[PDB]
RNA sequence: CGGAGAGGUA
DNA sequence: GGGTATTCGCCGTGTACCTCTCCTAGCCC
DNA sequence: GGGCTAATGACGGCGAATACCC
């Protein structure tokens, strides 16, 4: 129909032009009849009819009379909907300051005139004066007075000067300035003046000026003069039950706005005095204060009891404002919902669902079968008919259900599989029955969640669920390649019964010709339901070109695995069910399945093995009893000598032998270490208490005993919550966190006293309160990241490009914690992947790769795998389909459209309900070594030292790839070097953290090269041995001649001239900081790598940190430009750092706050982007000085650190799309030939496809800087402002789009969701090629 | 609790809340949010739309499902409008443009 | 009868296109005239039109062909 | 048919 | 002057139900 | 009884507004 939404500032022409009447009279409605009131708020004249067609006064009831109004009262006959749709005005004596441009911080028309808003305060509120064109008087244009001197101004200027107070001055003072002459005037001072606060407020008033020049405002409009009113409909007037009204707050303000108004014209009419005015007018600018904006201004007016009420900005802002209740989620008819129950027997292509709710929600489509039917014509009859509910309205709701799909959807919606869509199989009852599997994915268990029905209607939506929502479509998720239809409980831990192996029993060492006989011998109860036998299976391999192979043998299983061979469609082998069976294990079952066998066959084995797990759960009677708990008999021994210890440790403290602390951490270390016999003690006696015969002597085996199963299937709960039932439970917390001295000596099959019982509950609420307002926030980084990657759609096939990052397994300094397996999986290339058989094509260069290809990366031992991502696309406003890789929860690539924003967001902040909230070294493998960004050199005992701080140890193993990476110091003792190979074990990194070398590059005399005794150092004696060292003290306990100075330790040879370092000229002069302790003395020649002095010394909210990109609370700063590095000027509060390029320039400088311990010395040449002091490496930094690659690194790498922590696993794509939409915006450098401001700040996307095509013709290209910004806060600077509307505040992005007049196109999708047409993301993404195409 | 056509609301013309007064569900936002995680688009238009909001889209329809048709009439939502002429009731001029 | 699409997947691997060459055939399969070319199983013109789709003999271009010549007739 | 306030459900 | 150096407000706060009451009360006729 | 009848138990971030040395 229409496009983008334009909007723009409220003009006194424009307003007349929208209302229909001004309301003179403050009245509501007669309250003794039901009409209204002539000219009040509830106005016929003004507005329209309160009935359908019919007039006031009652003169023209018909049609045939439409739009004549009347004259015996007026009225205008027409429908009501036009007290809808008309507004009205109120004319207003006094101009009035609007609230919003007052007080948005920053304020408009406070900056705009260059004024600090505490003098505009002071002018509106009438306690103060400005003037208004002084000329040639002793007073400034801008200057603000008082009542004294206003007196003045009396005195010696009451002829051609002049000056007013309140709104009208401030209109006068908008009507009194010109705006190019501004301009010119701030160009110029931009261009002249060198001050950064003036750049800075110079350079937003010169923004805000052009872009009003280019907006078509008069800055006067931001002054009311004509308030606009709200339809009388919208602001309705509700009866209660009961003879009053109470009503929307809204009607109360305009009433006391009419009468302020109307007060104020008569006191307009008497010519009161002018001080009763003054405070008329300021109560007329309280009042138009309190209807915008109530509260805004300081304390706000009521309404019933003290209770401040609602106004405007509470009807756009806030949760339950029109956004966040009315418009993005609405209430929906043909709806419902229940508690949700079972029933076992249904395929997961199906739900059940009641007939009294069936009944109720496709009413219209049984009138329309049964007027075509036509036992019923008419449809009030009809609708008689489906209230008796007759013999034969039945059999049509079984008509109209059979093939029409429903949605369903559990309320606390975190991802997308809280809604599916089920076809009905009607139920008797009145509870919802849901197939058990896809309860998992729900996360609803059956503890009485309610979840609602939804009904599509049309045709196209039918479609969409049946081809895109149904379960069979959704069998992996979007999180990752997982399969959802992992089962829960209890079919799991009937099938891991069903197959294991007891030593003996029934039918144990026979023979059988197939598994169908075997089942035969079960239900006969001829033979065990599990004994090791020798069957024939027949297995079907597809090796060859998807043909099918038939092979049979003899194998060796247990006899209810044979029944369970009868269920596995052809193409799986059979060593897929040989083991145990566990969660894992049924898990990656349906994952090979669904890898191998497409799609149908995984969906009937599913449904399969639900059924056979139900049916022999209950053949197997998997019961608990309170014997099926073993004590072990060693844990009284156990608690009784670790009481015996911690007596032993608590008489060494009275003895005295150690503090009180060393008493508390040894004590608690003795209990864990009884905590953990005590688990190893119970985990034996469990898992081997079968000892049984073997039809010989004994035997043992694993136990079938059952807390045991219900532990090892994986099921519920794990070794931590089997060791609470059976062995202690450990230590719990205090409320400060300290963990507590006494633990938990009980266990739950014994008794508990009150003590250990009283502590745990101290924990448990604890817990409690945690996954509460854990959730609170899990909710709002949701919120907020659907709203900052809400306008990626995939928009494009592909866009051409060989960038990429880079692909390596992650490791800390442990084990390879992922493999470059997982992260490479599923994501097309960048370049060709070269084996180390350099120069092998092993892939083409810009291919996907699926998992037979990652088998064929990883066998040959790939290390380093350069891929495309999100971030380094190139698409203009999108993401190409071949950056993005295969979509996950489905096998191929990404279709075209198919938005990946929304699914991120999810699969981002849907685990946080699961999350939580609040040397030397000893190396492990065995292969090469290799360094990077590596300096050594050998000291004098032979060892290796390694004389560059940023050094990295790798270990290349037998095979070629890195499994081990270290980060290792400056100055390491190594006990061999690079080339060669150690053992597995053997140690060889290793250094002195304590101590921060001083170690030397070459060999020489050390003499005392501009070292002052007794005003620079002093001298501390040791002691212990007598041997002393002179000690270098800070900048501020000594002297401020010494000071300048500096520490030096300068090496010399033995004529005692200056030794050459070799690669420059310069000798080896060593600096040194303030409270040191310097080594050596004179005399002493010393090595290559010697000492010379002695130099001294998580959770959620990380991932919102992350994502907001804070600076922490110690920022680890980094060398900002490459070449060497030099002090400056001493503690002008902080320590100047200027580094000097070798060949550029060196004019920057950066301070730095000297209390920490610094790492870079005097005489360094360092890269840019190096670090100065250590701490948490902050984002933007790393961004303005390695990359935009280094950064997404960082970032995927921290927040997969956290989320593996935690060991629910996501896929890094979606990471990289929120990180793509972090840094979509940028800011210029230089405007080059095109139109840019240089301190404008523009989106990326739009400043590219600017120079692209103006590299394209003749001219040349423009420089841009991209800023990494705040999830929160680059969804608000966004092309949109509905955007930012819908999300966080209304007041700050309602004035910026104000006075822009930025016309919104719409593009994106909650945009579209608010105007109601189709969502360019899929579906709608096609119509909207079509409709693009159009225009 | 269930509803197929009922009473509805007057301030916007949207379908109530609760059992008592005899309303439907909520399609809440993170539900808006999961359909456009799926490529569905048809089922959310016809949602906050048709089966919701827009009343001549609603009538039509029920007009059309006793008449055998499956189709919907998008229009406008109505409580577009609402937040449009609250806009208008502040200080803000804000319209609709071209064709 | 129907429980997957997937093989209309294959035969219409875009999966979007999917749903608009279904809804195109069954709108005009719903309401009057140009009768379904399958055997049907009691069901609605919605299966009918996917399990056309995975007979391979509907897609845009058989709705463009039949389309245009319907209206040059 | 509106909004508060209190309790409970996940 | 002017660059940090504080302080001064602004603003956000998980979704979806269900049950119940109480709604402008003031006040000189 | 009624007919008009017009305070104090958050808290983190964050950016704009001054203060105060230098
Ligand atoms: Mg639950
Ligand atoms: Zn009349
Ligand atoms: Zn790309």
């Amino acid at each position: 129909e229409f496009d983008a939404i334009k909007i723009a500032l409220a003009s006194p022409d424009m307003i007349r032009s929208w209302s229909f009447g001004e309301v003179k009279k403050p009245e509501t409605i007669n309250y003794r009849t039901f009409k209204p009131e002539r000219d009040g708020l509830f106005c016929a004249r003004i507005f329209g009819p309160v009935k359908d067609y019919e007039c006031l006064c009652g003169k023209y009831k018909r049609l045939k009379h439409r739009g004549v109004i009347c004259e015996k009262c007026g009225v205008e006959v027409t429908q009501t909907k036009v007290r809808r749709e008309r507004m009205g005005h109120i004319e207003l004596a006094s101009p009035t300051a609007h609230i919003w441009f007052l007080k948005s911080l920053p304020s408009r028309i406070g900056l705009l005139l260059d004024m600090p808003l505490r003098d505009i305060e002071r002018v509106l509120y009438f306690e103060s004066y400005v003037v208004i064109e002084g000329g040639m008087t002793n007073l400034e244009r801008q200057q603000i007075l008082t009542e004294e001197q206003y007196l003045d101004a009396l005195e010696e200027f009451g002829d051609e000067f002049d000056a007013k107070m309140g709104a009208e001055a401030i209109q006068a003072l908008l009507k009194s300035m010109d705006l190019e002459q501004e301009c010119e005037q701030l160009r110029e001072e931009l261009n002249e003046t060198n001050s950064e606060t003036k750049r800075k407020k110079l350079t937003k008033r010169i923004k805000l000026l052009e872009a009003f020049v280019q907006s078509g405002n008069k800055p006067e409009w931001m002054i009311l003069t004509v308030l606009p009113v709200l339809p009388p409909d919208l602001r309705p007037l509700v009866p209660l039950d009961g003879g009053r009204f109470a009503t929307s707050d809204l009607n109360d303000l305009y009433r006391r706005v009419i009468n302020r108004n109307n007060r104020l014209k008569r006191l307009l009419d008497l010519a009161a005095p002018d001080i009763i005015v003054r405070n008329e007018k300021r109560m007329l600018q309280e009042a138009v204060d309190a209807l915008l904006d109530n509260g805004r201004r300081g304390r706000a007016i009521t309404g019933s009891n003290k209770r401040p009420l609602k106004s405007l900005a509470d009807m756009i802002k806030g949760k339950q404002g029109r956004f966040r209740q009315n418009l993005l989620g609405k209430r929906v008819d043909y709806s419902g919902r229940s508690v949700i129950t079972v029933g076992p027997y249904l395929r997961l292509h199906q739900c059940g669902l009641p007939k009294k709710m069936a009944l109720e929600l496709f009413k219209p489509f049984i009138y329309g079968k049964l007027e075509l039917r036509g036992l019923a014509t008419t449809i009030k009859a009809a609708k008689k008919m489906v209230e008796r509910e007759e013999a034969v309205v039945w059999d049509i709701l079984d008509e109209v259900i059979r093939e029409h799909p429903v949605l369903l959807n559990r309320a606390p919606t975190l991802h997308r599989l809280g809604i599916q869509a089920f076809e009905p199989v009607l139920i008797e009852g009145k509870a919802i029955q849901l197939h058990p599997l896809v309860c998992a994915a729900y996360n609803a268990d059956f503890d009485g969640d309610q979840m609602a029905v939804h009904v599509p209607l049309t045709l196209e939506a039918q479609l969409e669920a049946r081809a895109l929502m149904m379960s069979t479509n959704n069998i992996l998720s979007p999180a990752n390649g997982e399969p959802i239809i992992v089962p829960s409980q209890d079919v799991v831990l009937g099938l891991y019964y069903m197959t294991r192996d007891c030593v003996n029993a029934k039918g144990e060492g026979m023979v059988l010709t197939g598994p169908k006989e075997a089942e035969r011998l079960y239900r006969s109860g001829l033979a065990s339901l599990h004994a090791r036998v020798k069957v024939r299976i027949t297995e079907y391999e597809k090796d060859a070109n998807g043909e099918l192979v038939a092979k049979t043998s003899l194998k060796d299983t247990t006899v209810g695995r044979a029944i369970l061979w009868m269920i596995v469609p052809k193409g799986l082998p059979y060593s897929i069910v040989n083991q145990a069976l566990g969660k894992k294990a049924i898990s990656k079952m349906l994952n090979t399945c669904y890898r191998i066998l497409g799609l149908k066959p995984t969906v009937i084995f599913a449904d399969q093995i639900m059924y056979t797990g139900f049916a022999y759960a209950a053949r197997s009677g998997a019961s608990v009893g309170i014997d099926d708990m073993v004590i072990p008999e060693k844990k009284h021994e156990i608690i009784s000598e670790a009481e015996a210890e911690v007596a032993e440790i608590q008489e060494q403290f009275q003895s005295g032998l150690v503090t009180a602390g060393e008493r508390y951490n040894k004590v608690i270390d003795i209990w864990a270490a009884a905590n953990d016999r005590v688990s190893k003690a119970m985990m034996d006696n469990l898992q081997t208490e079968t000892v049984i015969n073997r039809d010989g002597q004994e035997e043992k085996q694993v136990s079938f005993n059952s807390i045991y199963m219900m532990a090892d299937s994986g099921a519920r709960g794990s070794a931590a919550q089997i060791r609470q039932l059976a062995g202690m439970r450990g230590l719990m917390a205090k409320p400060d966190g300290s963990i507590i001295e006494t633990p938990i000596t009980a266990n739950f099959r014994e008794g508990l006293n009150v003590l250990q019982y009283f502590i745990s509950t101290h924990g448990a609420r604890k817990g409690l309160a945690d996954t509460a307002l854990k959730t609170a926030n899990s909710g709002y980084l949701t919120r907020r990241l659907v709203d900052v990657a809400q306008d990626l759609v995939v928009t494009e096939d592909d866009c051409g490009t060989h960038e990429g990052i880079m692909m390596t397994p992650v490791i800390e300094g442990g084990d390879v914690k992922e493999p470059l397996r997982d992260r490479v999986l599923g994501r097309v290339t960048a370049e060709d992947v070269l084996k180390p058989g350099t120069a092998d094509i092993l892939v083409p260069r810009n291919t996907l790769l699926h998992e037979q290809w990652c088998d064929l990366l990883e066998e040959n031992s790939v290390d380093a795998v350069k891929v495309r991502s999100v971030v380094s696309c190139d698409t203009d406003f999108g993401v190409c389909a071949h950056c993005y890789g295969r979509d996950l929860a489905r096998g191929h690539i990404i279709n075209k459209g198919e938005a990946i924003g929304v699914i991120a967001a999810q699969s981002i902040g849907e685990p946080g309900t699961q999350l939580t909230m609040r040397s030397s070294i000893q190396v492990k493998n065995k292969g090469s070594i290799k360094l990077s960004n590596v300096k050594s050199v050998v000291n004098s005992s032979g060892k290796l030292v390694i004389t560059s701080r940023n050094t990295e140890l790798k270990l290349i193993d037998e095979f070629g790839r890195t499994k081990e990476s270290y980060k290792v110091p400056y100055g390491a003792v190594l006990a061999k070097g690079d080339g060669e190979q150690v053992a597995g074990g053997e140690t060889v990194a290793n250094w002195d953290p304590h101590t921060m070398p001083v170690i030397t590059e070459v060999s020489g005399f050390v003499r005392f090269t501009d070292m002052i005794d007794g005003q620079t150092i002093t001298r501390q004696t040791d002691e212990l041995t007598g041997l002393s060292s002179l000690v270098v003290l800070d900048s501020a306990e000594r002297t401020a001649g010494g000071k300048d100075l500096r520490p030096a330790l300068k090496i010399v040879d033995a004529q005692g001239n200056d030794v050459l370092i070799p690669g420059t000229d310069m000798p080896a002069q060593y600096f040194l900081p303030g409270k040191a302790i310097v080594q050596l003395e004179d005399g002493v020649q010393i090595s290559s790598g010697d000492t010379l002095a002695r130099i001294p010394q998580g959770g959620l909210p990380r991932v919102a940190d992350l994502f907001e990109a804070r600076r922490p609370k110690e920022p680890a700063i980094l060398a900002e430009i490459s070449g060497i590095v030099s002090f400056g000027k001493e503690t002008k509060g902080k320590r100047r750092l200027v580094i000097t390029p070798v060949d550029g320039s060196d004019p920057y400088e950066e301070m730095i706050p000297k209390w920490r311990q610094l790492n870079v010395f005097e005489g360094e040449r360092v890269e840019r982007g190096d670090v100065i002091s250590d701490g948490p490496e902050a984002p933007h930094d790393i961004l303005r000085l390695r990359g935009v690659h280094a950064v997404t690194r960082y970032i995927v790498n921290e927040v997969q650190d956290v989320y593996r922590l935690q060991g629910v696993k996501i896929n890094d794509k979606h990471i990289e799309v929120i990180v793509r939409q972090m840094l979509r915006k940028a800011t210029i450098v230089n405007a080059g030939s095109s139109d840019f401001l240089e301190g404008e700040q523009v989106e990326y996307s739009r400043v590219k496809i600017a120079n692209r095509e103006l590299e394209a013709n003749g001219k040349v290209g423009a420089t841009y800087s991209r800023d990494l910004l705040g999830i929160t806060k680059a969804s608000l600077a966004t092309e949109s402002f509905i955007s930012a509307a819908s999300f966080q505040e209304t007041t700050r992005v309602l004035t910026e789009a104000a006075v822009a007049g930025k016309r919104d196109e719409l593009r994106g999708l909650k945009e579209n969701v608010i105007v109601g047409r189709l969502i360019p993301a899929g579906t709608g993404y096609a119509y909207h090629q079509d409709r693009m195409r159009r225009r | 609790h269930a509803r197929s056509t009922g009473s509805y609301s007057l301030v916007t013309q949207q379908p109530l809340g609760g059992k008592a007064q005899f309303g439907g569900q909520r399609f809440g936002e993170m539900e808006v949010w999961a359909l456009e995680a799926y490529g569905a688009a048809y089922t959310l238009q016809e949602m906050l739309t048709v089966k919701s909001d827009d009343v001549n889209g609603r009538t039509k329809m029920y007009k059309n499902i006793v008449d055998g048709n499956h189709q919907m009439e998008p229009g406008m939502p109505e409580s577009f409008n609402v937040l449009l002429k609250e806009i208008r009731s502040l200080g803000i001029n804000i319209e609709l443009e071209d064709e | 009868a129907r429980v997957t699409v997937q093989d209309a997947v294959e035969k219409i691997g875009n999966r979007f296109d999917l749903v608009l060459v279904a809804a195109r055939r069954a709108r005009q399969m719903q309401v009057g005239g140009k009768d379904p070319l399958v055997p049907e199983e009691n069901d609605k013109t919605t299966v009918i039109a996917l399990r056309e789709i995975e007979e391979g003999l509907i897609n845009n271009q058989i709705l463009d062909v039949r389309e245009r010549q319907e209206q040059q007739e």
